[PDB]
RNA sequence: UAAGGUGAUAUGAACCGUUAUAACCGGCGAUUUCCGAAUGGGGAAACCCAGUGUGUUUCGACACACUAUCAUUAACUGAAUCCAUAGGUUAAUGAGGCGAACCGGGGGAACUGAAACAUCUAAGUACCCCGAGGAAAAGAAAUCAACCGAGAUUCCCCCAGUAGCGGCGAGCGAACGGGGAGCAGCCCAGAGCCUGAAUCAGUGUGUGUGUUAGUGGAAGCGUCUGGAAAGGCGCGCGAUACAGGGUGACAGCCCCGUACACAAAAAUGCACAUGCUGUGAGCUCGAUGAGUAGGGCGGGACACGUGGUAUCCUGUCUGAAUAUGGGGGGACCAUCCUCCAAGGCUAAAUACUCCUGACUGACCGAUAGUGAACCAGUACCGUGAGGGAAAGGCGAAAAGAAC
RNA sequence: AGGACCGAACCGACUAAUGUUGAAAAAUUAGCGGAUGACUUGUGGCUGGGGGUGAAAGGCCAAUCAAACCGGGAGAUAGCU
RNA sequence: CGAAGGUGUGCUGUGAGGCAUGCUGGAGGUAUCAGAAGUGCGAAUGCUGACAUAAGUAACGAUAAAGCGGGUGAAAAGCCCGCUCGCCGGAAGACCAAGGGUUCCUGUCCAACGUUAAUCGGGGCAGGGUGAGUCGACCCCUAAGGCGAGGCCGAAAGGCGUAGUCGAUGGGAAACAGGUUAAUAUUCCUGUACUUGGUGUUACUGCGAAGGGGGGACGGAGAAGGCUAUGUUGGCCGGGCG
RNA sequence: UACGGUGCUGAAGCAACAAAUGCCCUGCUUCCAGGAAAAGCCUCUAAGCAUCAGGUAACAUCAAAUCGUACCCCAAACCG
């Protein structure tokens, strides 16, 4: 079965929105920021159905907050996921 | 529960100019209104984004406490007090020696 | 030279871990007491 | 009383959640990230929304 | 544990006094020996550890009433 | 309940609201990730890996529910073995783990004192373990008493540093009896009659009283100094309210309140006209609890250190009578008195305070009072158990210093 | 073949010098001893305090050892300062 | 119209002390007589905080040394660039492991940090960066050992232990060259591959387990032989004509 | 040419010799001090079923999830 809609939430920041982000559009992939849990293939089928296109492959990293943060009060960011979602062909964006 | 409300005609009996009157500009939580022209501050602005752009002192009305300040009887020009009295939901607000509905 | 701190997480949770205490019933005093100090570590581990 | 949802209370509630949850926040989570200017209210009030649909599917299940 | 099973006489703690009364303390213990007891009604043998004061109890009352008393007790044989 | 709000530092953006419907408070629900008794299995806490079923399938998979162990009960099976039993499997019901003190029990020191120390003491204290409750334990006379009597247990005041016990040293230290606080007694070993019979539980919409939201609530002006009156001076008013806290300095009349009166959808605690259900009232007698009372040996407790040592408890070895009976009355014997052992239940007066609300202090005031007035069991140290700080104040208002 | 030899890595620690408020709460520099064995080393595990372990020194058991460390009895006691 | 405190001056009592005032201070203090004390400090190798002294003295951390030009900047011995110099080179090179946890890269800043200055840094502050069917973990298995239903044993806690279940430091499937970013590569890309399952199709067919068997599956020293990584040299090719 | 770093094109690209402590080799020899286990893997049956399940080969198609992945790396990032 496929993913229901409801799991279709894992999608949460649409780019990253650097300069690697936009070089891999250049060349054919669009880097997301998706949830923690959320699957390779649940990033797959949330792509396909919330944006219009094909896509190849997904590749996961999860982030590792900084502490970004003075000695008072020592605080953390919170670890996120990137992937990099391969549109070689049929892409629309 | 507020005998002082959003926007009504008061007169301060206590600190800077007791005779002058004014309306309301806030209530804020913390026990202190503003009411026009009754607390001008010179404020000395650096330029900040948005809001006071240009920079410059300029007349703000700072806030002094509400027990400070008490309405403007409109029957007669002093300050009275104003007391709720009424049994169901609405607590109207009653002028005190007066008992005229504010 | 050779210290006496040489670490080793993986002997290090199993010697003071959360687990170890919970198996033993004396290191459920251990984290017993710990909560009643008011810790924010009970256990090294994390 | 503050509020009433007399609203949530009638049939096919899980349309409306999809359309909610699917494309309204979505939409809203990619908009405010790319940076929209009202969206800052328009977020708390789709994320209250979706609370308010799932609380009714769970006092009942008919819609 | 040293139980007597039918009497529930266990180790009983006491002072090992001397001549000049030193206190080190001792302990008394049961003697439990394992005996096998023949239940007629049964027709099986009951394996029980038990003082020789819980045979006399056996002896002197039939060994169903101490049975009876024993599953009363939730003791299993 | 409300004209303001979106918790704080923390302002700003974007909005929400007019006592009729925003926030806020109360009650009742829903959701409630993962870890943790953790409980499908595993594990290096907050992670890894399953099975079974029901759906759905996009055939790639996706959800949801369940699946720990033990005790009890019931069922269905089922070995050596012949009948069976051990065993297995399933269902239901409980338990588990945590918590500051109090309580009961299982075990149990030493420093110390004795101006040493061994008997003794510290002390059945510290500590470990087990168990239960809002209290627990105890508790209805084989009890004291002394020829008079009292009448369960617990707690307080004397009795009283008394009698005693004691290397008669250090020390330990009752009881009788009196003054109170509280105070109901029962039940089973056993049949018949009566048969919710009097009670006691469970369960109850009705009734009052509380708690968890709240509401109303008096009466002050003129002037002076001053930055600002709350201070002064004058003249008033309130007061069942002159408890307190703020307000630009010291306010009964400025504001929160205060006395005082009122209120509760809803959820609960107590007393219940109390309905219903079940256990079981009272009447005649036959007995009223056997490896037990007792004894020998070794210990422990009684204020009592085995002493002239009663009494209670049992590790070991024995062992009655049985209401013609037996126990106690401090070695023991007779008499007399008093009570029925070897089965249980039971409120009150009592102990304590994790926690909560209100009020008080010849309590502290930032080297004090909690370690912590403060983002403190934090930083920091240590592998670990563990140890463990320093650190409050501008101003009335940021009017926090445009240029 | 060698608990053979000479000798790097490696393991140890024989003399001297410097350091001794050091670069270091036992190091550095010149020389030294073993280095196919009773060797050395990594990763886990086991043994717990009147206990362990010891080719034996009262060595070692977290820079602590004729009895570790932490909390308790505990404000032990102190005819002594 | 100036309370406590702090600081002077005068007066005053045998003293401990008191009274008045000037200055500062910006909300309190308490005749008199009673009562209770955390009721008086100069010492305890006293405790806590502040501040001196030695003293602007030792030292500035391997004797692998740097010089100059240019740039930047308010300022350059230490930053950048350039040219010479020296040092290491079975490392002071590069890569894994453990351990750490953003120290990585880019811009900006020089208050504290860096034993000096610092424009620089691992410092501050923002923004970026970690891409896997083939690499590790996860997983399948087990060793030492741990836990262990039932069980046995122990005064309670608990000790031991069968079935079982964990446990790597070992045994199990598979990818390499070249390119790429400021920072990621067996991961992205380009080229050429390999492995293990599922489902479907076709053909053929007896398949089938905590069972049996095989295999996995193993020591020390030593002696070749063959070969490769790698090096040298020649040829070749490109440039040189010092 | 901001001299970081990019865009295009590119000759020769062979032979001999010397080679490891690396490979063959978990091989060979020799010696006593006689040198893990289990799974993967292969094979044979049991219960069980019978154009079945199941196996074996081909062909196609789909899946290969999750975590780590920067940096230090015998040290200014570990322990001191």
């Amino acid at each position: 079965m496929i993913r229901e809609e409801r799991l279709l939430k894992v999608l949460r920041a649409p780019h990253v929105s650097e300069k690697a982000s936009t070089a891999m559009e250049k060349s054919n992939t669009i880097v997301l920021k998706v949830a923690k849990d959320a699957t390779k293939a649940e990033i797959k089928a949330a792509v396909q159905k919330l944006f219009e296109v094909e896509v190849e492959v997904v590749n996961t990293l999860v982030v590792k907050g900084k502490v970004k943060r003075h000695g008072q009060r020592i605080g953390r960011r919170s670890d996120w996921k990137k992937a990099y979602v391969t549109l070689k062909e049929g892409q629309n964006l | 529960a507020a005998k002082i409300r959003r926007d009504d005609e008061v007169i301060v009996l206590t600190g800077k100019d007791k005779g002058k009157r004014g309306k309301v500009k806030n209530v804020l939580s913390s026990g202190k209104v503003i009411v026009e022209g009754i607390n001008l501050v010179k404020k000395h602005q650096k330029p900040v984004p948005a809001l006071n752009q240009p920079g410059g002192i300029v007349e703000k009305e700072a806030a002094i406490q509400v027990s400070n300040v008490a309405i403007f009887n409109a029957a007669t020009g002093k300050a009275d007090r104003v007391g709720f009295r009424f049994e169901d939901g609405k607590k109207v607000r009653f002028f005190k020696s007066n008992s005229e509905t504010i | 030279m050779k210290r006496t701190f040489q670490p080793s997480v993986l002997k290090r949770n199993r010697s003071h871990g959360f687990r170890a205490r919970m198996a033993t019933k004396n290191g459920r005093q251990v984290l017993a007491r710990r909560r009643a100090k008011g810790r924010a570590r009970l256990t090294v581990s994390k | 009383m503050k509020a009433k949802e007399l609203r949530e209370k009638s049939v096919e509630e899980l349309n409306t959640e999809l359309l909610n949850l699917l494309r309204e926040q979505f939409n809203l989570r990619m908009q405010a990230a790319s940076g929209q200017l009202q969206q800052s209210h328009l977020l708390k009030q789709v994320r209250r929304d979706v609370a308010r649909v799932k609380t009714l599917l769970n006092e009942k299940a008919g819609a | 544990s040293r139980v007597c099973q039918v009497t529930g006489k266990r180790p009983v703690t006491g002072n090992n006094r001397s001549h000049a009364l030193n206190a080190t303390k001792r302990r008394f213990l049961p003697n439990l020996h394992s005996h096998r007891f023949w239940v007629e009604s049964e027709k099986r043998f009951v394996t029980l550890r038990v003082s020789a004061k819980g045979m006399r109890v056996i002896d002197k009352k039939g060994i169903d009433t101490v049975l009876a008393e024993l599953r009363a007790r939730g003791e299993k044989y």
